[PDB]
């Protein structure tokens, strides 16, 4: 793992030693190497995951994170050089810090075998999101937001340090190959009731649920574009993930403390996919269809079932390399007008035709078109459910019925229609942000070919 | 090149041709053109290409893995022996898969061959379907997607105490 | 009226540099920018990992498993043997409670 | 910043003076507020 | 110029030897973790001729 | 086992050639339209050879030819089934497909993205013999959900017509909504199956399958366009008219049959589903037939006649006899097609026109067409030994001897009725009155690309039937003695409404004033079901989304609740706690109180 | 049978007494609302005909309606009985009703399960 | 289109426009075209009857009358010529109606391939650059200080003024371009 994490690492002195005007070629390129050498995790020949030291590994689950957060730094350079262009040269060198020490503390978490690593890292990835989003953003909202971000996180997260603590003395340790073998069946009990509470509301609130999730749109809205992107590509797959690992050493209570949370999750997906019906800006209708997916993973997670699992996994990807492209697609438009409303330009197929396949495609993996990834995982998730109770096909088939009618929405009044004749400064597409949506688009596709790799530990 | 005794297929008694016209068959003849026309140059190329297989010729092996203490042999606690057992027990999960996967697999062929008399000719898999499939609900079925050698030893014991008490009982 | 500076007035990127790229102002800088941006991405990563992963052998043990059970149901066939037994665990090595 | 609150939407108006005010901002005749 | 040829693009050795560094870091606890090496209910056998070592 | 299974695969390279070139530079120069035409002309030819051995020995394949994915105990392969169904409507479509090819080079000459257009075509060609080579259900999703966006994105080919959007977004929300049943009946086979293919499901047959066929049959009703999901078909007659030949007529909206008939053997032992098929199919043939006699445009009533077509298969599929409703569905894509490319022409050439209103007569001033579509319009009625006979005449028969709903017999013979009148209507106000066009004749039928491919497809509509009902093995067995009133009743109805029409016709000439009778704006207003449905359920789907969902909760109750409740509590304590005077009077004081409570704590707590 | 008007299907402002008006106080209005209208189409084509643009036109009245839709929503709310009840319902009643479903449907089904009656022929894969 | 409607609608436009939708609706009824006159030349007859006649109250009471009877015995899909609102090629080409300043991001390469009609471009952008400012002082100078406006431009009253606000009625893409 050292071998993923000390480039990233020389990454910085690299972005600070080089001159202004090649210190975004190194580093991009440098970053994609990166990525190339997060490669040789998929080299698994066994049912044996792989164990480095006594503190970081990667298993089916972490290795497809691990390699999309070493994917994901290249495309948010290249999408953050348009704006920071009239910023001085210390300031832009700072920004492409901040996003490097995110892809190390976030590799370091997807790498942790041990809880209270992760919940450091877990932690300190909010200090450079919250100076992004604060120092970066455009709008006075930047400042609610980044404390709706920090303390939702926060208040949630306590309990759950507490949690991993009182664990610690009963067990003797938090790692989570022992932590595996040696359980036992947690009597059903009002403590081991909020022991649940305190590990489950940290990720719940990161995933988000619905109730709670207001933190979210604000920041997208308020976040310039590298924060949506890392935002809802990693940082809501992180608290899935913290689900994932933790829930072996709640059962069997997890049994009957779910229906509280699939509940909430299978309902707050309507409510957001209906919201993102009557949503002015492009950038609170991504979010609230992130929220919408992540419902998805967070009913699949509580019902624990090896379809569930994988179709959670692959939702994540899917959807994390998806809404990053939408929101590159949704800033390329706003850098021209400088405008989040999807009302103002609807006629961008008359000028932008080739963009416009991107915002097609994108929009549908969004909704689930098949045989994207995207839909793999809506279905076998649908199918654990079904399993479960027969009556949640209801809901989940509103919902498909919402995503692809929001969709739809979205590309039409944006792209089709007439022309804003009155956008002279519509300038042509630059070959950056189509390389960014070309390289949001391909694994895609990729993936699709060879889903055996974002299936999980469950398969 | 594919094992019969694993993916049994029968010998396919085939009609002869009994022409009844003194139209031609323009199937025979077709096939008589594109036989020369593909089948010759391709097989051409594949006998030039397991030529050139034959040189440098490798092998390659199937890995035997030995037997190690179930986790009935492990103690409460002892993280080693639980971690060898465990990973046994879920190679021999994935072939347990791979198992049903195969009988799967035989029966649609059958079911595809036979055709319209498939309830009749093709119960002898449907059969050996139903009984794997019983044992595989017996022994993999309800463990959740955290799966374990403990979880499918813990369902053997319950429902060896649910069948030992319902015949210690009406005894 | 507090003193700041006007906001400042759109430019046309591709006025001056018609054959701009979207990274920088410089042309060289830019052509350079685009030309790693594309090696790195496409030639390299998208093209040497793609292969790199196509060619990973008996990932998670999946080929190895389908030959053991083509070897398991042929023996078990040729032997008499059921293809699946109901109990993992040879009961012998299980001692159930001496319930009373 | 680009549009001052004095242009902006608001709390409910109670004078007659603010439903002119707002008629104006929203560029319509007081009657037909 | 020779100076302000190596001023810059001297850069270009650090993320390489970050690769180096880490591959060096990983092989020294593959190391301190020996303690079962050839030791294993599984693996577990007879030693070559020659061979001096199962893996380092 | 490979002569066949080469020609089945060779036939998806073909089609997918022209669009591998496509995103090439050779598009530039090369000639796409005919380089398309030409593809998909020798993929028929090529086709036809496993018609041939299929016409021969009768035998059909199972075809994988790539393993996907492997999860666990579930495999995901790319497998086909050439089958008689698959085979034949491979062969049928790319036949019409080569047709409407090039009625588009020829319709389209004028539209600059026309490259795009064949384009699109050819991929809604692959996504449909996908959906109808299949034998696995995630493939079949593939097919559907593709034909859906290729459906959105052909209608919607004019992009500045908010008409045009509208209806697109109409079909997808209905094939959705038939989505939802379609993947309700993948979830209960793999549950209770454990696969998706149909070799393994069919070991279903002697189960309680109502769950997972209803699921089949809302995906078939949003498909084919039923009673309850039928406006988006009509309203699809926003794109150019080669895109409804193709899709909205023939092929698309066919999946939903052919997907009931490649479950049949399903269907067969349970009758709650073949009665809501034969109810569903007989309403929306009658209701169609109806709202067709009083439409004013072509397009329209062309449409209207195969959602009836539709209803009158899926009461076929009630009486368990699917194989006639595939050989229905194979022989009317011809005349229907043909009949689609006949007002393409007239539309061409009349300035883009499409009322009936403003045809007049059109044998004197286009022969051929005329002829062409009056052929198309026969093989649509009965005109025993067309194409349409060869089918219509044994459904007609069928449903008139079994055990079926009286009231679904009555209106099946009343729509056929209708529709021998509304093809009356089309012959009268497009064919034998005189002009009410604009005075200028820019008329043009000439071009070969307007009369080969609506010439092949006559011969179509006058042989095919024939030729297939007699190549094909016997299927089922068709009841022969039935008396003279029911075998020679499909020919008294249709004749009976050719009369009915004539004389309605002959009367709407004279000089007194027709009105509007509340019996005839319920037909020509589509029976008023979008009228209020499309502005009802929209608006409070819309409203609901706003007020309930977004404002009252996101914006003002969670808020409320947790982050402006939490804030307002600790701005108040602090208010409270920090808001001191400065006094140490009081400071010491409350330093007495201190150690006056500490004092009281010890002496009760321990002395 | 004259027609009766409806929230949707509304009236065509030909059978509407209030277009029939030739009253001089609503003919000044039509006047003033014209005024009004014109001169806002004045200072818009005004941008559009300016060769010295290189910018797109602001709209302020675009701005106001997603500020007001988004962002002066809290501010203007205020607590009443009929918000709070509305509120508590749509939060809290289709999450009761649901739940019960699910409940007991999950119910039903473990009780045939542990009992049996209850066949899973050939479920494998859950 | 070309003209803005003023504040209120007459009564004399109120009746010719009823006499307008009354015929167009009787031609989609009377599809003949010898029906079609017949009932049209009744249709003058029932208005050419109440043609003289002075009063208003009276007269707004036929017209509404009028209104009434028309609504009903209303033809449901009434003839809608093709290019018009309602018709079947109403916005079909504007897809295509892309706009003059998508020229100014143009490359040199797809300039060198039409120079002339570049060089034009800029022979009329310098004409409007000119005129500006002379048609803006033009409309300042005569607004009617009343107070009420009425939507409508001037011309160009000085000789060599071109009429304000000219650059985007002309230079309006055309109507069916491909
Ligand atoms: C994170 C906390 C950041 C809080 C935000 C602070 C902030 O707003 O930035 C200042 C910002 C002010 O902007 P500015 O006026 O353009 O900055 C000029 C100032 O004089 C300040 O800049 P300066 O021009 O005076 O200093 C010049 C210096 C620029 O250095 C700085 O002044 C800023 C360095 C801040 C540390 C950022 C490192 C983040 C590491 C994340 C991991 O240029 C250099 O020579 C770089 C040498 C390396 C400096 C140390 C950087 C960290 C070392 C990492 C290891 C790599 C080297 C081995 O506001
Ligand atoms: C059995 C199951 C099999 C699965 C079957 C899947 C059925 C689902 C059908 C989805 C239909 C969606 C659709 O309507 O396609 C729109 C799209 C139409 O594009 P368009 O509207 O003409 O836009 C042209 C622009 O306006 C301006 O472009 P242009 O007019 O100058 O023409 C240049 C040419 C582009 O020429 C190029 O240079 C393309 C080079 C791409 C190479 C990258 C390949 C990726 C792998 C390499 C590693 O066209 C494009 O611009 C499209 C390129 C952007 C998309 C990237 C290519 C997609 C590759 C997927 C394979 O269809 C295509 O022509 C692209 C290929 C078909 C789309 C398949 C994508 C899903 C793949 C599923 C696997
Ligand atoms: C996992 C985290 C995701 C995060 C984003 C990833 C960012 C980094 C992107 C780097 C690019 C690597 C993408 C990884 C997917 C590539 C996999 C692949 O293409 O090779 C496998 C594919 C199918 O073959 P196979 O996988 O062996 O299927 C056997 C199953 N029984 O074999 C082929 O199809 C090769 C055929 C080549 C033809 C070109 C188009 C298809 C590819
Ligand atoms: C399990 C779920 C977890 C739930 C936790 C959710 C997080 C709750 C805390 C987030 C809100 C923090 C405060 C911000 C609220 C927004 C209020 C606001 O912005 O307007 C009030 C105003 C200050 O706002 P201003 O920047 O001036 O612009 C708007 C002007 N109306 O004028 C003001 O009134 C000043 C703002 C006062 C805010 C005081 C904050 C108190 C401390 C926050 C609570 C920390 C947690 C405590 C542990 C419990």
């Amino acid at each position: 793992m050292l071998k993923i994490i000390l480039p990233s690492l020389m990454l910085l002195p690299l972005t600070w030693l080089s001159s202004p005007k090649k210190t975004w070629t190194n580093v991009t390129s440098y970053s994609f190497l990166i990525s190339l050498t997060s490669l040789t995790l998929l080299w698994q020949t066994d049912e044996n995951y792989k164990n480095f030291s006594n503190m970081f590994s990667s298993d089916p689950l972490s290795t497809p994170l691990i390699i999309l957060t070493a994917w994901l730094l290249p495309l948010m350079l290249m999408a953050s050089q348009n704006h920071l262009k009239k910023d001085n040269n210390v300031l832009q060198k700072l920004y492409i810090s901040m996003l490097i020490s995110l892809q190390i503390l976030l590799i370091m978490t997807f790498s942790a075998t041990e809880l209270i690593m992760f919940y450091i890292l877990f932690e300190a990835t909010l200090i450079p999101t919250l100076i992004i989003i604060t120092r970066w953003g455009n709008q006075t909202e930047r400042l609610n937001a980044g404390i709706y971000f920090l303390f939702y996180t926060l208040i949630g997260s306590i309990p759950l340090l507490i949690a991993l603590i009182l664990i610690q003395n009963h067990v003797g340790t938090l790692n989570l190959m022992i932590l595996s073998f040696t359980t036992h069946t947690l009597d059903a009990s009002w403590s081991n009731n909020l022991l649940w509470l305190a590990c489950m509301m940290a990720f719940l609130i990161k995933m988000p649920l619905y109730g709670v999730h207001l933190w979210l749109p604000k920041a997208h809205v308020e976040a310039p574009i590298a924060g949506s992107m890392i935002l809802a590509a990693i940082l809501l797959k992180l608290g899935s993930y913290g689900m994932i690992r933790i829930s072996i050493i709640l059962d069997p209570l997890t049994k009957y403390m779910a229906y509280p949370f699939i509940l909430l999750s299978l309902w707050g997906m309507i409510m957001t996919s209906s919201i993102c019906l009557r949503q002015t800006d492009l950038k609170s209708l991504i979010a609230y269809s992130s929220v919408s997916h992540m419902a998805l993973v967070i009913a699949s997670i509580m019902i624990q079932t090896p379809w569930s699992f994988m179709g959670a996994t692959m939702l994540m990807i899917a959807h994390g390399l998806t809404s990053s492209l939408l929101f590159c697609l949704a800033n390329s438009n706003y850098e021209r007008i400088h405008s989040r409303t999807m009302i103002m330009a609807r006629g961008l197929q008359m000028v932008f035709p080739l963009m416009a396949t991107w915002w097609l495609m994108a929009s549908l993996a969004n909704l689930a078109l098949p045989p994207s990834i995207n839909l793999m995982g809506e279905l076998f998730i649908t199918m654990s459910l079904f399993s479960w109770s027969n009556f949640t096909i209801i809901l989940m088939g509103i919902n498909i019925i919402i995503t692809g009618m929001y969709s739809m929405y979205m590309i039409i009044t944006t792209q089709r229609g007439k022309l804003t004749n009155h956008m002279i400064n519509l300038q042509p597409s630059h070959t950056r942000e189509l390389t960014l949506m070309a390289l949001h688009m391909i694994p895609l596709i990729l993936l699709t070919t060879s889903p055996k790799l974002i299936t999980g530990l469950t398969m | 090149s594919w094992d019969k005794d694993v993916y049994p297929e029968p010998p396919s008694r085939t009609p002869a041709p009994s022409p009844q016209t003194s139209l031609p068959n323009p199937i025979t003849y077709l096939t008589k053109a594109y036989d020369l026309v593909v089948d010759w140059p391709v097989t051409l190329v594949r006998e030039f290409i397991e030529r050139q297989h034959a040189k440098n010729r490798t092998y390659y092996y199937h890995r035997q893995y030995r037997r190690v203490p179930d986790i009935t042999e492990c103690k409460e606690g002892d993280v080693l022996c639980i971690y060898e057992a465990e990973m046994q027990w879920r190679r021999d999960f994935k072939v347990d898969q791979e198992i049903m996967n195969i009988i799967q697999e035989r029966l649609k062929a059958c079911q595809q061959r036979e055709g319209e008399n498939y309830q009749q000719n093709c119960a002898k898999e449907l059969e050996q379907f139903t009984k794997v499939t019983k044992a595989y609900q017996d022994r993999y079925l309800d463990l959740g997607a955290y799966y374990s050698a403990r979880k499918c030893l813990a369902k053997q014991k319950q429902r060896m105490l649910e069948e030992r008490k319902a015949a210690r009982q009406e005894a | 009226q507090w003193q700041e500076d006007p906001e400042p007035e759109d430019e046309n990127v591709y006025a001056k540099n018609p054959d701009f790229h979207g990274y920088d102002s410089d042309p060289v800088v830019d052509v350079w920018n685009m030309r790693a941006v594309f090696f790195f991405g496409f030639s390299i990563v998208l093209v040497f990992g793609t292969t790199f992963v196509a060619y990973v052998p008996d990932y998670r043990m999946q080929e190895w498993a389908r030959r053991e059970a083509e070897r398991l149901v042929k023996y078990r066939e040729v032997n008499g043997l059921p293809i699946m037994e109901s109990n993992y665990f040879d009961p012998s090595k299980i001692q159930l409670p001496e319930d009373d | 910043f680009h549009m001052t609150k004095d242009m902006l939407p608001g709390s409910y108006p109670r004078t007659p003076e603010e439903r002119a005010a707002a008629a104006k901002k929203y560029n319509m005749r007081v009657e037909d507020y | 110029t020779l100076f302000q040829l190596l001023r810059e693009h001297w850069v270009h050795i650090l993320v390489p030897a970050g690769f180096v560094f880490g591959c060096y870091l990983d092989r020294k606890d593959d190391e301190k973790l020996t303690a079962f090496r050839n030791k294993s209910m599984l693996f577990q056998r007879e030693l070559r001729p020659n061979e001096e070592v199962t893996w380092k | 086992m490979n002569i066949f299974t080469t020609s089945i695969l060779l036939i998806f390279i073909l089609l997918l050639s022209p669009i591998l070139i496509s995103m090439s530079n050779l598009i530039k120069h090369i000639n796409f339209p005919l380089y398309t035409t030409t593809s998909i002309k020798f993929s028929f030819i090529i086709s036809l050879l496993p018609l041939l051995m299929f016409f021969h020995n009768n035998m059909e394949y199972m075809i994988t030819t790539w393993h996907w994915v492997t999860m666990n105990s579930m495999e995901l392969k790319m497998s086909f089934k050439t089958d008689f169904f698959s085979i034949l409507f491979t062969s049928v479509a790319l036949f019409v497909t080569w047709s409407i090819m090039q009625f588009s080079s020829w319709y389209m000459h004028s539209d600059p993205n026309i490259n795009r257009f064949i384009k699109y075509l050819t991929l809604f060609l692959i996504t449909m013999l996908i959906l109808t080579s299949a034998n696995n259900m995630f493939q079949l999703f593939i097919g559907w959900e593709g034909v859906g966006i290729m459906s959105f994105l052909l209608i919607g080919w004019w992009y500045g017509r908010t008409d045009a959007n509208t209806a697109a977004l109409q079909a997808i929300l209905y094939n959705r909504i038939g989505d939802i049943g379609f993947i309700l009946a993948m979830v209960w086979f793999s549950l209770n199956m454990n696969s998706w293919e149909l070799q393994q499901i069919m070991f279903s047959n002697n189960n309680d399958n109502l769950i997972p066929l209803m699921g089949l049959l809302i995906a078939a009703t949003g498909k084919s366009a039923q009673f309850g999901l039928h406006p988006w078909l009509p309203s699809a007659m926003e794109g150019p008219t080669p895109v409804s030949a193709l899709l909205h007529s023939s092929t698309m909206v066919v999946a939903g049959i052919f997907l009931l008939v490649r479950f049949h053997p399903l269907t067969t032992n349970n009758n709650f589903i073949l009665t809501t098929m034969l109810c569903l199919g007989a309403l929306t043939t009658l209701f169609t037939a109806i709202c067709a006699l009083t439409q004013n445009d072509i397009k329209k009533i062309i449409a209207f006649s195969t959602s009836s077509q539709l209803g009158l298969m899926m009461v076929t599929l009630g009486m368990n006899q699917p194989h006639l409703a595939f050989l229905h569905i194979c022989t009317h894509a011809f005349f229907k097609a043909m009949l689609f490319m006949c007002s393409g022409s007239i539309i061409h050439s009349l300035a883009d026109e499409q009322d009936i209103r403003k045809m007049g007569n059109i044998t004197k001033i286009m022969p051929f067409t005329s002829s062409c579509l009056v052929i198309g319009s026969l093989a649509l009625t009965g005109m025993p030994f067309l194409t349409g006979f060869y089918s219509k005449d044994l459904i007609i028969e069928a449903i008139n001897t079994c055990n079926t709903n009286a009231w679904a017999l009555l209106i099946t013979l009343i729509a056929t009725s209708m529709t021998a009148m509304y093809s009356m209507r089309i012959i009268y106000f497009v064919t034998m009155t005189k002009p009410r066009f604009p005075p200028l004749i820019s008329i043009n039928e000439n071009d070969p690309d307007l009369m080969n491919p609506i010439k092949r497809l006559a011969f179509g509509s006058i042989f095919a039937g024939f030729v297939i009902s007699y190549n094909i093995p016997p299927t089922s067995i068709p009841v022969l003695t039935m008396p003279w009133f029911l075998k020679t009743t499909a020919l008294i109805i249709s004749v009976l409404g050719f009369l009915i029409a004539l004389e309605l016709n002959n009367l709407t000439m004279k000089l007194s004033m027709n009105k509007a009778n509340p019996y005839s704006s319920f037909s020509t207003l589509l029976g008023f079901f979008p009228s209020i449905i499309h502005r009802i359920t929209p608006m409070k789907s819309l409203n609901l989304s706003l007020k309930t969902s977004l404002t009252l909760l996101d914006l003002i109750w969670l808020e409320k609740t947790i982050p402006k409740s939490t804030s307002t509590l600790h701005t108040n304590m602090t208010t409270l706690t920090t808001n001191q005077k400065g006094l140490i009077k009081l400071y010491f004081m409350s330093f007495l109180i201190n150690i006056i409570l500490i004092i009281i704590l010890y002496s009760i707590n321990l002395e | 049978s004259k027609y009766k008007p409806a929230p949707l299907a509304t009236l065509p402002s030909t059978l509407d007494p209030a277009e029939y008006d030739v009253s001089p106080e609503t003919r000044r209005a039509q006047v003033e609302r014209l005024s009004i209208r014109a001169r806002l189409k004045r200072e818009y084509l005004l941008q559009y005909n300016d060769p010295k643009r290189v910018s797109h036109i602001e709209d302020p009245a675009l701005i106001r309606w997603t500020y007001a839709r988004s962002a002066n929503i809290y501010p203007n709310f205020r607590p009443t009985p009929k918000n709070s009840l509305l509120g508590a319902v749509a939060g809290f009643g289709p999450l009761i009703f649901w739940y019960y479903v699910f409940k007991t449907d999950r119910d039903r089904k473990e009780r045939l399960i542990q009992e049996g009656k209850l066949d899973r022929k050939f479920n494998i894969s859950y | 289109a070309f003209c803005a409607p003023p504040a209120y609608l007459t009564h004399q436009q109120k009746v010719l426009r009823l006499y307008k939708r009354a015929l167009r609706h009787l031609e989609s009824w009377c599809i003949h075209r010898d029906k079609y006159r017949y009932f049209a030349c009744l249709m003058r007859a029932r208005f050419e009857e109440h043609k003289n006649e002075k009063d208003m109250m009276r007269a707004t009471q036929l017209l509404r009358e009028a209104e009434e009877e028309f609504w009903q015995n209303q033809h449901p899909q009434p003839y809608i010529f093709p290019d018009s609102p309602g018709g079947t090629s109403f916005e079909r080409y504007e897809c295509y109606k892309v706009p003059e300043w998508c020229l100014d991001y143009w490359h040199p390469s797809e300039k060198a391939m039409y120079p002339d009609y570049f060089s034009k471009r800029e022979q009329w952008k310098k004409l409007r650059m000119e005129s500006w400012d002379r048609e803006v002082k033009q409309l300042q100078e005569e607004t009617s200080p009343d107070g009420i406006m009425t939507e409508a431009l001037p011309p160009a009253r000085r000789e060599g003024d071109l009429p304000p606000l000219w650059w985007h009625i002309v230079t309006r893409p055309r109507e069916r371009p491909t």
